[PDB]
């Protein structure tokens, strides 16, 4: 939850959970 | 026992995003040579479709790079060197699961719903190395997705409900590989509405362990129409 | 030349999500032995933050499924966390390496000093969330860098630069969860945004977007060890 300093259509097939 | 822990350290590699961990468990209880669970299908092919699919995202992002700096001799080489890299990590991810599943898997698949799987990761894998193939090698690389797609496209049509979430990621593969691989939208979106109107007429055949996977799926092959249409 | 297509490449492993690449890249154009560039510094801080940040959050998981498991699923669970402590310590080692032979010796501004005691500071800090001791020696070398960055900037930048911001922000975290004192954590903190809210005319069009963003995630934090 406390934050440090941060980093920084096409055709679907079937999905990978 | 240790096929178990190979299994339980697959599904801790799993929730630490350590993917090359998890696939790489799960290759060595598929090596063991007995048939896989369900679950451990489904965590060999999750592990190895995260493993190759950095690769796609990353060859798909440094192809529209090398495309976008056509003036730029430097920067343009650079890019295709970069992507003939990431091609390579590719075919040797590709060529290590193809290799599992014609030594281990489709050979001792004695259920038709293992066949469908199995053969439905081999149409994928060729659809993958089919992705970044040129141009007679291609050829018979795009044959052999098509005729893997085509075989457990069969099997499902004779020995799995039109609901069964296997039968329908097939359809939605197989229309994909139309698509995008045979440049056959009409053939693609033929193959999508029927799996989707088979699936819409025999509702009742969806079980309390089913449905949620079905009904994605049949959500993303309409997806896929619209898509194809407009 | 060799170091301007290190540079580019580390850009191209960048946009495809290949941090391991793009740290190699900016490690070998460190390890050249000339200064960095503000470019090139950042580069390196966002490719070695990635590389470290996926074995923390890996390491924060296992840790966590461990803790929660009482026999011997536990042996498993902590045999993987420390199986991910060694590529952590590994990687933060390699950093603190770098800073020490090539960055901080070369470093000719007060801003680019800053960055690299920070990041030393930021290196020690993640060898800390994963010592025992060894530990007591690690939080020293952590704190002793991140206060000589902190004087540093309190003398040579704004309060409304990114740099002075962030390391304010780390430093914060450092006094709260590595030294377990919330009320130090939450007076650098506070300072930190309220000089910067007093001199936003100090923002540069260059730099305000990061600012502000520090700025906010100061405050967050505020809110979050207060509230
Ligand atoms: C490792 O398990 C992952 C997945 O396997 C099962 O889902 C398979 C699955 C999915 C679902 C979410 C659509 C995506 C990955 C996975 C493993 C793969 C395939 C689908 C259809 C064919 C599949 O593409 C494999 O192709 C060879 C078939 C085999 C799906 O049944 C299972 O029901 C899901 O419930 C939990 O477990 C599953 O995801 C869950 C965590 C729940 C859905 O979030
Ligand atoms: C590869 O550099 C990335 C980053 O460097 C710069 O930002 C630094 C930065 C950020 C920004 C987004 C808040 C996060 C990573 C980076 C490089 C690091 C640090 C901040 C504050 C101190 C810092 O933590 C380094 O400490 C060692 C200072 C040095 C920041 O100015 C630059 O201005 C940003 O604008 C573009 O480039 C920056 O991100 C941009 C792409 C824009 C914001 O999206
Ligand atoms: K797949
Ligand atoms: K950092």
């Amino acid at each position: 939850h406390r934050y440090s300093t941060p980093h920084a259509q096409r055709s679907t097939s079937t999905p990978n959970v | 026992m240790d096929k178990n822990e190979l299994v339980q350290k697959a599904k801790l590699a799993e929730q630490a995003e350590r993917y090359d961990d998890m696939a790489a468990c799960m290759k060595s209880v598929t090596e063991q040579g007995a048939e896989l669970s369900n679950e451990e299908r489904n965590l060999l092919s999750v592990a190895y479709k995260n493993v190759v699919g950095a690769r796609r995202s990353s060859w798909r992002v440094v192809s529209s790079i090398e495309q976008k700096t056509e003036g730029a001799e430097k920067k343009q080489q650079m890019a295709r060197e970069y992507r003939e890299k990431i091609e390579t990590e590719l075919r040797d991810i590709c060529n290590d699961v193809l290799s599992l599943l014609e030594k281990f898997l489709i050979p001792n698949a004695s259920q038709a719903e293992s066949k469908v799987f199995y053969l439905k990761m081999k149409g994928d894998y060729y659809r993958y190395l089919a992705e970044v193939a040129a141009g007679d090698d291609k050829k018979g690389i795009v044959d052999q997705s098509q005729q893997a797609y085509q075989e457990a496209f069969e099997i499902s049509k004779k020995e799995m409900q039109p609901t069964h979430p296997i039968r329908l990621g097939l359809a939605l593969n197989f229309s994909v590989f139309y698509y995008e691989i045979l440049n056959s939208p009409e053939k693609a979106c033929s193959l999508a509405k029927t799996a989707f109107d088979e699936a819409i007429a025999e509702l009742d055949t969806l079980s309390e362990e089913s449905y949620k996977d079905s009904t994605l799926i049949m959500q993303l092959l309409r997806d896929n129409l619209t898509l194809w249409t407009s």
